[PDB]
């Protein structure tokens, strides 16, 4: 034994404990999710109100690459940040030098190399964080998650933290019910829903909802969040479901 | 390059590697300094463990880092040229800054300086060496005798011994030593140098190395017959 | 990141040994069997083709391998390891030597040059050292034929003859008691294929067997005429067909 | 400074060099010596750009008299030589080389011989029975060409030096001021205060 | 992090030690005995190769003696491998002292530089140190015929007469007993092989398990000759010395 | 083993907590501060009478507006005092004015924490530094190893700090004069010591407007200690 | 346990112990308060001495004409990381002509703090700040926790006995948010808060510091006889 | 070749009085014959009761009179909020003036 | 026991390091195998997405690294795409630098080294991956080259990677020994993949539809991977005889 308390360190399995670990992390972070609709992406989170003394709608978890990519994360808040910032690095170099703004999956290989290299040494920690992101470039839209150990793959639906599960099952129902597909303005609804019913996993406290989406038709293919009317309308919705 | 901290802090407030840096000190053949009225002696102690050595050509103990000022030690002797080197740079190094020699003080308070260095400096151990340094300041008429160690202390010393059964000798120049009255001549200050190395040494014979340190950078190394003749008279004065 | 390894890896125990060597040489000693012998007209390097499966192409890899037209090598340990060392030991014969005198390098100054590679893993930081056991036969003008071997200390022999790997003391008992100053290269082929068949199991043919040698000079191998001076190459690896003649008059 | 000669005879080496140091229009000094003692045998006058000459020969000392230290032994003069030498040529392929003209009259303790080297700021060295600097050969080395023996004594080779100086005066359109004359012979090295 | 593999080479031991110089030196004493006997007209350096082999190539093989310039060579015990490496450095700092100073460099100036190098891996850089002790044998118009050692310490000693590797301490013991200050070289000779055919661990000493040179004013009048010796050379002064 | 800038449970560093220990076992240093000037005090603490003491230099000079005595491993305090007297004279060449005794004691605090895996480990020693400046007056500090410092009316550091400090902790009142603080560290350094207090084994030093820092001669002190004995004597 | 030697290294079940500790330092330090109005904000610290002869810490410190924070844990921390903030800030100014915005100063802090958790070598910051500032969304309150979290809150506070001034200001909270165009009485509300707090100790003219920013109000601190007032 | 000095011309001038200072320019900024600005201040306030116009090139002027302000910034911070003597300021753009010693701000400074 | 941790010789004179690398291998339970036709190399593997959240086009082991050279990895994808990143650069910066495609035995040997050098560096740990990479060498003809952690590399009449690699093995061994030849003696690409699904099929003892194999195909100045559809068509093909 030993073989856990070492970054790259390959056990007698084959397994990289420290990669295990930083998962036990990012299962212990509030729930997010990503829905992949019919000509866009749609991210949501749970945002857990500690507090009455958190000012509302203040403290923003999902961040924007470029102006066409959102990111959300769950697990250790300042991790995902770093990897956005790196993110943010490299859609800045891509764009400089092929002019065009870089591809969700050339994205999500960029992110994905960055959060791999960190499982190849000792003198560095792997990130705390599992990141589901996303959004519209020339051949559509593109939903991904990102995993400590540096593994992604595309998704119709996606889903981690803590209330994962619930959220998966949640998610496995749309796919079923909608082998046509799912409209921008019914995933906001949807993802809503989703939210509210993961979070009975974290009941104890009380949490504000967030969302955001890219969508070709409705926002014209930029990452915007979701206000006012349009985020009320999908509480109700989601308030209505539970009850 | 290697960063590795060696030097660090225990939870008593000791630093290990510093202290056991003394303990090769205390391996260390015997050193001594006495300094007299006019002068300053340096005597060392030559284990006769190894016979069959070529006198000539190894390294002596004591060793000039200017024409006024030289240096004795006790510890490692690979750590000795380390530090004599740098001595003898900075010593030529102050001469063409400032155009004066050093100070016996000023050269002391440097090779001090680099032995403290190495106690907090990252992938480096502590010289395991103690040195004392003698001579004459310029234009000077006043003897000086300073003392440095592991952990970079430095001090001046009317009389001072280093290395293995410095214990013993120190305790014999403490009682023996007046400071009212230092030994007025190169006689008394030699004698008193060799008889508190025989009470150490062993045999008197190529045991016994002398060096004497005048003013105005009047530097010279007594021979066998020499200290022989001090060895002869000590023991027959004694035979009463 | 940054390689934090700054380091040694292999340090002396207080027995006075140096561990990552003496485990280096046991890797050494698992490794299959390879050896040399040196005639008066040349030299012979030989090993067998342990093949991993019979679905591999076992001629893509080369155990013995042409460092200078005039020098080869053959190893004993980890194969990975001797690929890397070929690697380097023929861009520093060339770097270290011939882009200075303009000649390739004698037998023992490359040899030497090897060496040094291998001391430097046995000191440097965050290394260990090869687990390779090399031979390297090879002639030059002014020493002639000449044979080495070289360990993972980087520590280097000459020999008349000798093994290495799994079946070595054995081997080196057998060529004791063929070898003598009178060897023409055919008879130094014919002792190498009968020291090489005892440590061998199953097949044993040119397929199985690679087999080099460092003799006259081969002309038809240089590629070009109109130079004098310039005769070929004495390093000459034998063919499957070439050794299977061989094999019918042993 | 402009002006340094040498010649070595039987048994010693003189080195004379000018005493002036003009800045502008405006001589400074009438007293400065051009010269640096490296050991107790070997002397080094110098000439070149200014500041580059002090410079020079002070960094030059330091590291004969580190040697000296540390090896508790005097370098020949071949030696010492052979090291300035080294320096200048390291110093020619400089980002900016050191402007400096040498002379080393220096006494070999172990052959009993005096040693004259004249070394250019390139690195140039010869040995010589004697020698000089810049244009001062232009004038001097017809009057050393003839009159000069090897078997001369140290009064017979101050004569011709003399003679040489008197030569300088006369035909040279500047005024250096005088020389003064240092003898580096085997009980070492001392300055003629009478010239 | 790394630190946790970090053997720390270059340490103190509670009693003031260096644990890996003491080591490198428990190591020496396994290698084949060197000796080092310095005369009134010569130097003498003898040394015993290791448990060889008959098939062996012994005339072009060279595992103790190394010349490292016309007038100074050295006798290895340790690590060939180490030695070569610290060799090749001394080689090249006599042809820097010989290109700035035109001089051949005396031979403590060279002894002081390769042991400051041993020093160096002993108090920084976290490396191990050389497995290396030198026998020195060298001339200069100096000090005449010299005699020194160096170990991995990085510490040096000048000597009369001296032994390295195995059995060092039996070794010196008949050195001690049978010099004297007014030999010569054809003297130290026998005496030399004479201490390594009692101390050797083989059955006999022969000439194939032998290194042998000696260094010379016997050079055409006042200039100082090498000699690595040849296998048929030492096999004659074996038999001129009554040994076999 | 373990790294250098490592955190205990309790949230604290090991290595800045061992180096208090180190200051723990140094020689007793006080200072004492008043509206006519500050008093720095030492023990010298020789380890053998053939050690000449007035080489023994515990109580330095940084400016003519600055001083500073020290406690603990006193070879770590020469690069102290060679930064804190370079930035004294720095500030003077960019400000053309004396620099300001906190700021001084704050830059020294910056080197504290710069070391790790910069320097290997911490200082082992503390700093008394006492000065005068005319925004803030007389003043004195106490700089750790921690990179924290403190200013004090008077304190202790050394191996007799907590009884001594709490001899301060009665003593001190606002109206001091400097002739009363001077008697008062000599009391209290006789109290703390092992060996008897006199003019060779304890220094004394203060620091004025008027005639800036000065270390007082063994002839000067000697005057105090027997004016000291006198005072004692006389209830 | 195993797991606490280094800033690098997860334990099994996914938690940092080197940063844990190093949140264990700012329990160990003064209290100190935070809360705002619409208007302006307000800092409110207890600072600490050594004993009666020493001076009592300073908590707070100004990063810019709009900004500035309070500490509480390691001093030298907060030193180190309020001297990058007042660059930031001073790197906005000179090169866009821009007051550093109080939401993107915490988001710097995130990240310069996040950097030493996931690295060999370093340690994590042993420091807690509470920012506040007034920029050109009005007035905010930011906690900074040395894990890299940062938190825009009304009100807050952080250190030894925290917990009763935090509760307090959770009760308070819509009173003290209403108290516009009134620096006085923000500042009352904030000495009340931090009331809460004492034990044994009460508030003295030289143990109180406050510090204010609003819309006319450059950020200035108070200690001294300045806070008598509010005693 | 790109020459990268300019002269945007204007005059200042400073008079001190027994209890008083003041420091005057023109508000005029050119380039040859042509008038950039009728109205460009060129004397600033850099607080602390200190007033300076850096006159010649506009856009080393500009630089310096911001590194100064700047410099002021940070004696608050790193000296207690200590004011920033005439003679102490003076001293200290001596400092930002030689840092360019071989590349010179083209200003003939005032405060 | 730190021997084990890091890339250092045991007593044994192993490297454990390496020895649990080939072990992380076969994490994720996918079997690949290679073959070589005439004109062209084939290269199948199995295709498993347990998830139905997943997009299952997005999931793949197979690489296209240059325009010759294909690439399928036995072993976890952040590796495999750290693995295939690095190819695709070495590749291309072949091409840039000696004015001609890269080689598959030249590139496999490059990837080779680079293993060896994680096997004998410290602070670099090996990839958890074998690499096979296929081509039509226009030297060489059809080729089959791979690498392991180890840093071994070889050339290959055909090959197996996986679980069950022993399995494929000795099938395709059997088969060889009856044929008596180097390859698949077929014109088209097409039925070339038909034998190697065939084989599989026989190795295993299991059935496939069209989303459970991933497939690669390497012909003359070409290499490129089939769709579902192309795949079913192969299925078809391989019922209806
Ligand atoms: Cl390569």
């Amino acid at each position: 034994t030993g073989y856990d308390l070492s970054n790259s360190v390959f056990s007698p399995d084959g397994r990289n404990f420290q990669v295990e670990y930083a998962v036990k992390a990012v299962e212990n972070g509030t729930t997010s999710i990503g829905i992949k609709c019919n000509d866009g992406v749609v991210f949501a989170v749970e945002k857990l109100i500690t507090s009455k003394l958190l000012v509302p709608q203040k403290n923003v978890k999902i961040q924007v690459v470029d102006r066409h990519i959102g990111c959300v994360y769950s697990g250790l808040i300042p991790d995902g940040r770093h990897l956005v910032n790196r993110g943010r690095e490299e859609a800045a170099s891509f764009k400089k030098l092929y002019k065009t703004p870089i591809p969700i999956p050339a994205f999500a290989d960029r992110l994905g190399q960055y959060v791999q290299a960190h499982t190849l040494y000792n003198s560095v920690r792997p990130f705390g964080v599992s990141t589901i992101f996303g959004g519209v470039d020339k051949n559509g839209a593109h939903l991904y998650m990102l995993e400590p150990s540096g593994s992604y793959w595309g998704y119709k639906g996606a889903a981690t933290g803590k209330g994962r599960q619930s959220a998966k099952a949640e998610l496995e129902k749309l796919v079923d019910h909608h082998p046509e597909g799912l409209s921008a303005r019914e995933a906001v609804k949807q993802a809503a829903k989703i939210i509210y019913l993961a979070h009975e996993d974290n009941k104890e406290k009380d949490f504000e909802l967030e969302i955001s989406w890219c969508s070709l038709s409705e926002t014209n293919g930029l990452h915007k969040f979701v206000k006012g009317d349009l985020l009320q309308e999908a509480i109700d919705f989601a308030q209505k479901e539970i009850n | 390059g290697y960063d590795r901290a060696l030097s660090i802090f225990s939870p008593d407030g000791h630093i290990f590697q510093v202290e056991y840096a003394l303990e090769a000190v205390k391996r260390g053949t015997c050193a001594v300094g006495v300094k007299g009225k006019n002068c300053v002696v340096l005597g060392c102690e030559r284990r006769s463990t190894l016979k069959l050595q070529d006198t000539r050509i190894t390294p002596s103990k004591v060793s000039k880092i200017d024409s006024h000022v030289v240096l004795s030690f006790s510890g490692l002797n690979a750590d000795s040229r380390i530090l004599i080197e740098k001595a003898r740079v900075e010593a030529q190094s102050h001469r063409l800054t400032l155009e004066d020699p050093v100070t016996v003080e000023y050269l002391t308070r440097y090779v001090a300086g680099v032995q403290q260095r190495y106690t907090q400096s990252g992938g480096v151990r502590p010289f395991g060496v103690s040195t004392l340094i003698a001579g004459f300041d310029p234009r000077d008429d006043e003897p000086k005798l300073y003392q440095t160690e592991p952990s970079g202390i430095y001090s001046s010393w009317s009389a001072q011994t280093i290395g293995r059964n410095s214990k013993t000798v120190r305790e014999f120049l403490e009682k023996n030593y007046d400071r009212k009255e230092p030994p007025a001549t190169v006689e008394e200050c030699v004698k008193l140098t060799v008889r508190s190395l025989l009470e150490v040494v062993q045999t008197g014979a190529k045991n016994i190395e002398i060096t004497v340190v005048k003013p105005d950078s009047d530097i010279v190394a007594l021979s066998s017959e020499e200290i022989n003749q001090y060895v002869t008279q000590i023991e027959q004065e004694k035979q009463e | 990141m940054t390689d934090r390894y700054s380091f040694s890896l292999t340090t002396f125990s207080p027995s006075g040994k140096l561990g990552q060597i003496d485990y280096a040489l046991t890797a050494v000693k698992q490794g299959v069997t390879s050896l040399g012998i040196k005639a008066t007209n040349g030299v012979v390097i030989a090993t067998e083709k342990k093949s991993s499966s019979p679905l591999a192409m076992s001629e893509t890899l080369s155990k013995v391998s042409l460092l200078t037209p005039d020098i080869g090598a053959v190893y004993s340990g980890m194969g990975p390891d001797y690929r890397v060392l070929v690697d380097k030991s023929r861009k520093v014969a060339h770097t270290s030597y011939k882009r200075i005198y303009g000649e390739y390098p004698p037998t023992k100054l490359l040899v030497s040059e090897v060496a040094k590679i291998m001391q430097e893993a046995t000191q440097s930081g965050g290394v260990r050292p090869f687990g390779v056991s090399l031979l390297i036969a090879g002639h030059d003008e002014f020493n002639g034929f000449s044979l080495y071997q070289v360990d993972p200390s980087g520590s280097y022999f000459p020999w008349k003859a000798t093994a290495i790997g799994k079946g070595s003391v054995a081997a080196k008992t057998f060529l004791e008691k063929r070898w003598n100053d009178e060897l023409e290269l055919e008879d130094a082929i014919h002792i190498a294929l009968l020291t090489l068949k005892e440590s061998v199991e199953g097949e044993f043919n040119g397929d199985t067997i690679e087999l080099a040698i460092i003799g006259d000079e081969n002309p038809d191998l240089l590629g070009y005429t109109g130079i004098p001076t310039d005769k070929g190459p004495r390093f000459r690896k034998l063919t499957s067909q070439e050794i299977n003649d061989r094999l019918e008059a042993l | 400074m402009d002006i340094i000669l040498g010649i070595r005879v039987q048994d010693s080496v003189i080195l004379a060099s000018s005493k002036a140091v003009t800045r502008g229009i405006s001589v400074l000094k009438d007293s400065d010596d051009k010269t640096r003692q490296l050991s107790p045998h070997t002397l080094m006058s110098f000439a070149g750009e200014a500041g580059d000459t002090v410079q020079f020969a002070e960094y030059i000392q330091a590291n004969i008299q580190l040697y000296s230290i540390r090896e508790d032994y005097e370098l020949s003069p071949q030696a010492v030589s052979s090291f300035v030498r080294q320096e200048l040529a390291k110093s020619i392929r400089s980002r900016r080389p050191y402007q400096v003209n040498v002379l080393i009259g220096g006494y070999d303790k172990k052959k009993n011989k005096p040693e004259l080297y004249q070394i250019d700021y390139l690195g140039t060295k010869v040995e010589l029975p004697y020698g000089a600097h810049g244009y001062s050969g232009f004038y001097t080395f017809s009057l050393l060409d003839h009159h000069y023996r090897p078997d001369m004594t140290t009064e017979e080779g101050l004569d011709l030096l003399k003679l040489c100086v008197q030569e300088l005066e006369k035909r040279m359109p500047m005024d250096f001021k005088g020389v003064i004359v240092k003898i580096v012979d085997k009980d070492g090295i001392r300055q003629v205060d009478d010239f | 992090g790394s630190r946790r593999y970090d053997s720390r080479t270059t340490i103190f031991s509670p009693e003031g030690r260096l644990y890996q110089v003491e080591y490198a030196l428990e190591s020496i004493s396994h290698a084949g005995t060197a000796i080092g006997i310095m005369a009134s007209d010569g130097i003498v350096l003898a040394a015993e190769r290791k448990v060889t082999s008959t098939l062996l190539e012994q005339d072009t093989s060279t595992e103790k003696l190394y010349k490292l310039n016309d007038k100074i060579a050295v006798a290895v015990a340790g690590l060939t491998a180490d030695a070569e490496i610290l060799i090749n450095t001394a080689r090249i700092h006599a042809q820097n002292y010989l290109k700035t100073y035109n001089e051949d460099i005396p031979v403590e100036i060279l002894v002081r530089r390769l042991s400051d190098i041993k020093q160096g891996y002993t108090q920084h850089g976290g490396l191990r140190p050389f497995g290396v002790s030198f026998i020195y044998a060298g001339y200069d118009d100096r000090y005449g015929y010299q005699l020194y050692t160096s170990n991995p310490s990085g510490n040096y000693t000048g000597w009369k007469a001296i032994s390295v590797g195995a059995n060092t301490s039996a070794a010196q013991t008949l050195l001690q007993m049978d010099y004297k200050d007014d030999m010569k070289v054809d003297d130290a000779i026998e005496l030399a092989l004479k201490t390594l055919s009692k101390t050797t661990d083989s059955s006999a000493l022969t000439y194939d398990r032998l290194e042998f040179a000696t260094i010379r004013k016997g050079a055409n009048d006042g200039e100082v000759y090498q000699k690595i010796f040849k296998p048929q050379e030492i096999k004659d002064i074996l038999v001129k010395t009554g040994i076999t | 083993d373990r790294g250098v800038s490592t955190f205990s449970p309790e949230g604290r560093l090991f290595q800045v907590e061992y180096s208090l220990e180190a200051i723990k076992l140094g020689s007793t240093a006080i200072g004492i501060a008043t509206k006519e000037g500050v008093v720095l005090g030492v023990e010298k603490r020789a380890t053998s009478p053939l050690l000449e003491s007035d080489s023994i230099e515990k109580i330095v000079e940084i400016d003519r507006h600055i001083g500073c005595a020290m406690s603990g491993l006193t070879a770590d305090a020469r690069s102290m005092i060679e930064h804190a007297r370079t930035a004294a004279v720095t500030h003077n060449l960019y400000y053309d004015e004396d620099i300001n005794v906190e700021s001084l004691t704050q830059s020294v605090c910056d080197l504290a924490l710069r070391f790790g895996e910069l320097m290997s480990r911490p200082f082992g020693v503390a700093l008394l530094i006492a000065g005068h400046d005319a925004d803030d007056g007389y003043q004195l500090f106490h700089a750790e190893p921690s990179g924290t410092f403190y200013r004090y009316n008077a304190k202790a550091i050394g191996s007799g700090s907590e009884g001594a400090q709490a001899e301060l902790l009665n003593e001190w009142h606002s109206s001091l004069t400097l002739k009363e603080a001077e008697l008062l560290v000599l009391k209290i350094l006789k109290q703390v010591m092992e060996e008897k207090l006199d003019e060779n084994n304890a220094q004394l030093s203060c620091i004025t407007k008027q005639d800036g820092f000065k270390i007082y001669d063994n002839e000067k002190t000697a005057e105090l200690i027997k004016e000291l004995k006198e005072k004692e004597a006389a209830e | 346990n195993n797991y606490d030697g280094d800033t690098v290294t997860f334990s099994p079940t996914g938690r940092l112990f080197q940063v844990e500790y190093a949140l264990e330092a700012i329990k160990q330090g003064s209290v100190t308060v935070g809360l705002r109005s619409n208007t302006h904000a307000v800092l409110v610290a207890l600072k600490r001495n050594a004993d009666e002869l020493s001076s009592y810490q300073k908590k707070i410190i100004k990063c810019d004409e709009h900004m500035g924070l309070s500490l509480a844990g390691l001093a030298p921390d907060a030193r180190v990381l309020s001297n990058y903030l007042r660059q930031q800030c001073n790197y906005s100014s000179l090169v866009f002509n821009r007051k550093l915005a109080v939401e993107r100063a915490g988001h710097l802090l995130c990240d310069k703090a996040q950097k030493n958790t996931q690295s060999y070598g370093g340690r994590p910051y042993g420091v807690g700040l509470l920012i506040i500032g007034y920029d050109k969304s009005g007035a905010h309150l930011l906690e900074f926790q040395p894990s890299g979290n940062v938190t825009e809150l009304y009100g807050t506070a952080i250190g030894a006995r925290s917990q009763g001034a935090k509760t307090y200001l959770e009760r308070t909270l819509d009173t003290f948010i209403k108290i516009d165009g009134n620096p006085d009485e923000l500042i009352k509300a904030g000495v009340e808060a931090i009331s809460q707090s004492l034990r044994d100790e009460s508030l003295t003219v030289d143990n109180l510091s406050i510090a204010i920013v609003g819309k006319d109000t450059p950020f200035t601190i108070y200690d001294g006889e300045a806070v008598a007032k509010y005693i | 070749q790109f020459n990268p000095y300019g002269d945007n011309g204007g005059t200042i001038l400073g008079i001190a009085g027994e209890d008083f200072a003041v420091l005057a320019g023109d508000t005029r900024n050119i380039t040859d014959y042509s008038i950039n600005s009728r109205y460009e201040p060129k004397v600033f306030d850099c607080g602390d009761n200190i007033v300076m116009s850096a006159n010649g090139f506009a856009a080393d002027g500009d630089a310096l009179v911001k590194r100064f302000k700047n410099s002021v910034k940070w004696y608050h911070f790193d000296h207690n909020d200590k004011k920033l003597s005439i003679n102490s300021a003076a001293r200290n753009i001596q400092h930002l003036l030689y840092s360019r010693r071989f590349f010179p701000y083209y200003v003939y400074n005032i405060i | 026991g730190y021997d084990r941790h890091i890339t250092i010789f045991s007593p044994e004179g192993r490297l454990y390091q390496v020895e649990y690398a080939f072990k992380a291998t076969n994490q994720t339970n996918i079997n690949s195998l290679a073959v070589r036709g005439k004109d062209c190399t084939v290269v199948i593997s199995q295709k498993k997405v347990p998830d139905k959240l997943l997009d299952p086009t997005t999931v793949s082991y197979i690489f296209c690294i240059s325009r010759t050279i294909g690439m399928v990895v036995n072993g976890p994808i952040p590796d495999a795409r750290n693995a295939a990143l690095r190819a695709k650069a070495e590749a291309a910066e072949f091409r840039y630098k000696y004015g001609y495609d890269m080689p598959c035995d030249v590139l496999a040997k490059r990837m080779a080294n680079l293993s060896q050098i994680y096997t004998q560096r410290a602070y670099m740990r090996p990839l958890g991956v074998i690499l096979t990479f296929v081509s039509v060498d226009e030297e060489l003809g059809p080729s089959i080259y791979k690498t392991d952690p180890a840093g071994y590399y070889v050339g290959y009449k055909a090959t197996a990677t996986g679980p069950k690699q022993q399995e494929i093995t000795t099938n395709l061994e059997n088969h060889f020994k009856k044929s008596k030849i180097d390859h698949i003696n077929e014109e088209s690409w097409e039925k070339v993949v038909e034998f190697a699904i065939t084989h599989m099929i026989d190795a295993l003892g299991t059935e496939f539809s069209k989303n459970d194999l991933e497939v690669g195909v390497a012909t003359k100045d070409k290499f490129f991977t089939l769709s579902a559809e192309n795949i079913e068509e192969r299925l078809v093909a391989i019922a209806e005889q």
